[PDB]
């Protein structure tokens, strides 16, 4: 459909033909921030437009209120837009008040053509029709959903609008049935933004190294949270290391040979940059199977060391320093042990790069300092928008970490990401030990009322880390039944709760067709329904704001709800 | 008994990696990688103004190439299976199946901007138009290699009741010709410790290169590292081989006469006066994966004397008569090939027509510097053949003035009947 | 600068240009830059080989030679023939052995 | 394969300190082995026009070519040659051409206009006669080298081409081929005399050289003498087998086979081959070297056990009329082939055609009395047909009358009165 798989270039060379001029700036990308894929993909995307010498202007962007903003404020000379990471799922020929005959220029001839294209990289579905059908300006990429997936929904969509009594009635309700049931689908992301960039990258001929480890960043960031749409795109990417590495092997290691190996890429919390013992104690997955909040938990990871024949001692020695003995008979240390306690998945090959004498970092690690970056790099309309300008502040925080010119950066994030996922344990084991999850039958209910460093659960993505981190460890219990379920932190400033609603997964060794996040549809149902003060502009449309009074009334109507 | 292996133009052996070259020339380069039971082909361009490069993973596993400026043809030497991919993609790729028989191979495959054609180690030649329509099929000696630049097809066939011949051909949108039809080729087949058998495992023939120049003279670069030049082969009658460049001997001459074995020349295609090539260092002969640029060696007669050289080098040195004779022989090939590319084609540079002036010019001071020689050698019969071969008018002035200069008086009367002579 | 050399490019025939041109040329796809030989391992060692020799003399390296090195080190490090970290390296060994040469002669 | 230096009938060694180098119509060169040095003798067939030298080698030169204007020396391992013209007015001179590890100088040539050297890697090298360079060129590897004229006639071989030979001319604007490098119909050779020479010389050509009006011959190691006829079209041209050698032994012989005599070729004067004959335990020359004998030309058209079984020699003379007719056809179209194109070399060139159309009709009314006396009237009528002139038809007429066989005369008088009115 919009612009499929096979014809990204195209697209790519409407925008040199409309874009590229040495006269001016021309080009526009809005990037979501607090999105490590879109991140991946703009920084691709931006090395490409230097290379063709294309002038332009890269603003990140918070959620859709800032959307609207920006994009009313454009110089009316900005004739392309990208729209990296969101926008696929809203209306945007609605949403940013665009009426195509105030922007449609030579007409003939069964012709158009417009002063402005709107390019939407967007991994979410579902997709909104009136973007990917309904529409000439916008512009949507496809990963082959449309296709694929969509062919029912294409004819109901033109036999509705076409049609401007016993024959119409047999027939309009089964086309608005059509669309009716295809709305009312849970959101899902179902590719990442860099995967499709790179196949665009790979198109043009313009595929090396460093779009190559973009292009492994921006997709791993899914592993924690959409496992399913990791395991279809990792057996690409490592075609794609072999197709690119160099014929040399027993070769000498020199300042100047970075190296992107394919070896075992343990699932542990930044073991190359940590203790041993801190890559279990802070893993989600660990954690989950070893019941590692309460000290009989604690117990058996002791116990499993001292199984292994590592003495506590040497398990908390940093990386670097651990004997060289202990660092390359580990891999047969786990594939001994590591199945007396069901950690046999914890085995894992992944992409490690390594850079002249710096020593290695993995893409697992790479994505967990990067994220530490967003997260937390450095009268209530000032309080929000003083907030959320820190939080495009932290995008170039991240995004200058990209650069192998800057480490220094890196080693900031990969220091922060240490310090995250420490308070993100120390919360999570008092939401486990005070019972803090209440059963409402339909969901999971958790609300942070109190606590230390509450203060950092106000930015999405660190409510986010604790959901990933109470999800793995009732995702692995056997005797639960898997429920969607809502996280809720107040911000004692502001006065309102941040609340996020998850979808739970399956254990991450069972092997489904995936389970989708309703929670964006019940939100804005019930608040359609109520009074009450909400804010509904984030990206991720799970996630919303209410005032501290409001939030038992919309809890209270969450439950009735036949949506989740 | 002899064993056919597919050949393609400087392609290269796996050896020990999981990659190689299936090919590379004036156009670009394609190599192949080795990626669990299924490969990854990359085609890479010379010229990024005009080709953007691509990749594709290959199920069936092609072991030929050609590549020219209009698509890239691949085959699989064992089943029969070809494909042929437009640069453009506003025509679509095709692909066919050719019929082998037990133990027959496909050894090479060309394209031509209407034709693609395929030779087999029975010696079917197998011709396809441009959109894979069947148009012939002819039996030949075995063809071992092809080659092809615009409407131009040369061929090299092997057989054990034949020996070594070649074709050359021009099959055109109209007036198709065959200008050479399996006529001897005199190059040298290797004399048949794994430095030389993993390669000559891959390619029996050892022709490192086929191609033809940048203006359309076919080149081919042997076992024997001597790049040899078709001359004047628009006329059959006064066809010749030329031998341009001894490569190991202008290898020795520059790493200052130690017999070099770590270095080997890897040819890509002659530009006009210089073959452009990979000098490849290591006990490998045959270049890796981040392939260097392409290094540049100025084409030269075989006349230097080794012996010669190493009595009067003890950077080298090169005697002022020995440096005469190769600029005076190199001229004349060089002036030759581009009178008949100039009379035959037309110039494709305007700067042709001033090339050869300036060619000529090169021939003259040449002769002279020979001539010097003669008067020093006081030999007025040497120099005066020297001084007949002689182009310019204006030039032969300097030969009557070396003659005064020598005190030779018998050439100057000479030399003053020569210039009335060509006056008339 | 001289026009008719760049009006007059054919792809992969070696050229001169100035070298402003080729480092803009080389930030795209667009060029490959063709090093000197004196920046080749060979001539590096034979220099070297020099300085120690003569203690009262520096070698005959090109007035450009630590600025031209610096240039295409960092923006053609892909275009050497020899394996640039030994180039880094001898380099340096130059630089060194000349920074004792100086303190001498102050 | 051994790849030996080549020069024109030359000889081995052979557990002896004196071979020839070369042998001509001009004269023959020969080196003594003068302790760990060579000495050279330049020896003619004709000391009225040159005086012989002597002159000692340093080098050990082991090619050599002769021709009227000069002797071309070369040492095939070291790669010098050298120039010595007959009238020391003009100078010797000396060069030293290039050669590869394991490359040799397997033959020159010289001309009073050019001076060609072969090589065993095929590069073919060509200079003026002053040594300045003219060309370098590849074939496939040179194993022999002839020249007059500026033309040259060269044989080719190699494991990866097979036997083979060339014919260029030298024209004022180019060197344009006549043939190159077409298979060459000589038969190559299969104790102690054959293996002598054979270690010597392995390609087994006695003798190269181009005939008194121009066209090339060789003689091989089955000793047939071919000759290259119509080369100046090369659409026509055929070798024409023009002696069994070892056949005129056996007849001068009386019809004996014989071990103890061998012949050696100089050169074909039209239709005689000048050469040297020698009775031997070996088949080469000795020292004391025999007077320059001749052989008239025979075509191959004798049967052996007819000629014992009907059995000094005498022919049987239908036989004999069989190569009268066959061997003045092919003289024939030599001469005319030369006359039409290269003029007049001696002058009584044109009188040979006339007198040889005569004897050409004499062989044809020989085998026409033969075919009448079979009363074969359809083979009688064949040869009445291929007479070349109008008066040969009478006789045709009278033995045929003479005979009894006027259904010959009816037909003929037809061909008489078709051939004289149009």
């Amino acid at each position: 459909m919009y612009y499929g798989i096979s014809q990204f270039s195209e697209a790519y060379n409407k925008i040199l033909r409309n874009s590229s001029s040495h006269s001016s700036c021309q080009l526009v990308i809005f990037v979501s921030c607090l999105n490590i894929d879109a991140l991946c993909a703009t920084k691709m995307l931006s090395l490409l437009f230097k290379k063709q010498l294309v002038q332009s202007q890269i603003v990140p962007i918070f959620g859709y209120s800032e959307l609207r903003r920006h994009y009313s404020q454009l110089d009316d000379n900005i004739n392309s837009l990208l729209l990296v990471g969101f926008g696929g799922v809203i209306d945007l020929e609605a949403f940013l008040e665009i009426d195509p005959q105030e922007y449609v220029i030579d007409t003939d001839s069964g012709e158009q053509s417009f002063r402005r294209d709107i390019y939407v990289l967007d991994a979410h579905r579902p997709w909104n029709l009136d973007n990917i059908f309904g529409s000439q300006i916008i512009q949507c990429f496809d990963d082959g959903t449309v296709d694929d997936t969509l062919g029912e929904q294409k004819e109901a969509y033109y036999k509705l609008l076409e049609l401007d009594r016993k024959q119409r009635k047999k027939q309009i309700h089964e086309y608005e049935g059509v669309l009716e049931e295809y709305y009312s689908q849970g959101t899902t992301v179902v590719n990442s933004i860099s995967a499709q960039i790179y196949s665009l990258l790979s198109a043009i001929g313009e595929t090396n190294l460093s779009n190559l480890w973009l292009n492994i960043l921006g997709t791993t960031s899914l592993d924690i949270a959409y496992a399913q749409v990791y395991n279809r795109l990792y057996p690409l990417l490592q075609d794609e290391v072999k197709r690119l590495t160099p014929s040399s092997r027993n070769s000498v290691k020199t300042p100047d040979t970075l190296t992107l190996n394919i070896q075992p890429d343990y699932y542990l919390f930044l073991l190359r940059h940590s203790s041993l013992y801190d890559s279990f104690y802070y893993s989600n997955y660990v954690n989950a199977k070893l019941s590692l909040w309460n000290e009989n938990g604690k117990k058996r990871l002791h116990k499993m060391f001292a199984r292994m024949g590592i003495p506590l001692s040497t398990a908390q020695e940093t990386w670097l320093y651990m004997d060289h003995s202990i660092k390359r008979e580990l891999g047969i240390i786990f594939d001994k042990n590591l199945d007396r306690y069901g950690l046999q998945d914890i085995i894992r090959d992944g992409f490690v790069r390594t850079l002249g004498y710096r020593g290695s970092i993995s893409a697992s690690e790479f994505v967990e300092a990067l994220t530490a970056l967003l997260e937390v790099g450095n009268n209530s309309a000032q309080k929000l928008t003083n907030l959320r300008k820190r939080w495009v502040s932290n995008f170039w925080l991240s995004w200058d970490a990209l650069d192998d010119r800057k480490v220094e950066l890196l080693n900031r994030g990969i220091q922060l990401a240490q310090d995250l996922q420490r308070a993100i344990f120390n919360t999570g084991v008092a939401i486990l030990e005070k019972k803090l999850i209440k059963h409402l039958r339909i969901y999971r209910l958790c609300v942070l009322q109190d606590g230390p460093d509450l203060d950092l659960y106000r930015n999405p993505l660190t409510l986010l880390r604790l959901g990933n981190w109470l999800i793995e460890c009732c995702a692995e219990s056997e005797d639960k039944q898997l429920l969607p379920m809502v996280l809720a932190s107040i911000d004692e400033n502001t006065d309102t709760y941040l609340v996020a609603g998850l979808t739970p997964r399956y254990p991450r060794g069972l092997d489904k067709k995936p389970i989708l996040n309703n929670f964006s549809m019940a939100f804005q149902q019930i608040t359609a329904e109520t009074d009450a003060k909400v804010r509904i502009d984030n990206f991720e449309s799970s996630i919303i704001e209410i005032r501290r009074e409001d939030l038992s009334p919309f809890l209270e109507k969450l439950t009735l709800s036949g949506l989740l | 008994k002899f064993r056919y292996m597919p050949f393609s133009p400087a392609g290269t052996p796996f050896g020990f990696t999981d990659r190689r070259y299936l090919t590379m020339n004036e156009v670009g380069y394609v190599s192949t990688v080795k990626n669990s039971e299924q490969y990854s082909i990359t085609v890479s361009f010379f010229d990024v103004g005009r080709f953007r490069e691509y990749h594709f993973e290959d199920l069936f596993g092609y072991d030929l190439c050609f590549l020219n400026e209009k698509g890239t043809l691949f085959g699989q030497s064992k089943t029969g299976q070809i494909q042929y991919r437009p640069h453009d993609s506003i025509h679509s790729n095709w692909t066919k199946i050719i019929p082998l028989q037990a133990g027959e191979r496909i050894t090479s495959v060309a394209a031509t901007p209407v034709r693609v054609i395929v030779g087999t180690s029975l010696g079917y030649f197998r011709s396809f138009n441009q959109f894979g329509v069947p148009f012939a099929v002819e039996k030949t000696s075995p063809i071992v290699a092809l080659t092809a630049q615009n409407y131009r097809v040369f061929s090299v066939h092997y057989s054990q009741f034949h020996g070594l011949s070649y074709s050359l051909s021009e099959l055109g949108t109209s007036s198709k010709r065959y200008y050479k039809r399996e006529c001897p080729l005199p190059m040298s087949l290797p004399n048949i410790k794994d430095a030389n058998l993993d390669y000559y495992n891959f390619n029996p023939m050892g022709i490192k290169s086929l191609f033809f120049s940048s203006y359309g003279d076919p080149c081919i670069f042997g076992s024997d590292n001597t790049l040899l030049l078709l001359s004047k082969w628009r006329s059959p009658e006064e066809s010749k081989w030329l031998p341009i460049l001894d490569s190991n001997m202008e290898i020795w001459k520059m790493s200052g006469g130690k017999e070099t074995t770590d270095i080997h020349v890897w040819p890509l295609a002659l530009a006009y006066d210089t073959l452009n090539c990979i000098l490849v260092k290591g006990k490998h002969i045959w270049p890796e994966f981040p392939l260097p640029l392409p290094s540049e060696m100025e084409i030269r007669m075989p006349v230097f004397v080794k012996s010669k050289l190493l009595e009067e080098n003890k950077e080298i040195q090169i005697p002022v008569s020995m440096a005469a004779e190769e600029e005076y022989l190199r001229s004349k090939v060089l002036s030759e090939l581009l009178t008949d590319t100039l009379e035959n084609d037309g110039e494709m540079y305007g700067n042709e027509n001033e090339v050869l002036a300036a060619l000529n010019g090169a021939y003259d001071k040449a002769l002279l510097r020979l001539f010097a020689s003669a008067c020093s050698d006081q030999n007025v019969e040497k120099a005066l053949s020297l001084a007949h071969e002689l182009k310019q008018d204006r030039a032969l002035t300097a030969a009557v003035k070396i003659s005064e200069r020598a005190e030779l008086p018998s050439l100057v009367k000479k030399i003053n009947n020569i210039r009335e002579a060509r006056y008339e | 600068t001289d026009d008719k050399a760049l009006n007059n490019m054919v792809a992969m025939r070696s050229t001169e240009v100035v070298l402003w041109i080729a480092l803009l040329l080389k930030q795209q796809s667009k060029c490959s830059i063709v090093a000197p030989q004196w920046l080749t391992t060979k001539e590096l060692d034979r220099k070297i080989q020099y300085e120690k020799t003569h203690p009262d003399r520096f070698s005959e390296l090109p007035w450009n030679w630590l600025v031209l090195a610096r240039i295409l080190f960092n923006k053609a490090k892909d275009d050497f023939h020899d394996p640039i970290h030994e180039l880094r390296g001898k380099i340096q060994d130059l630089r060194e052995i000349r920074q004792i040469k100086v303190l001498k002669g102050l």
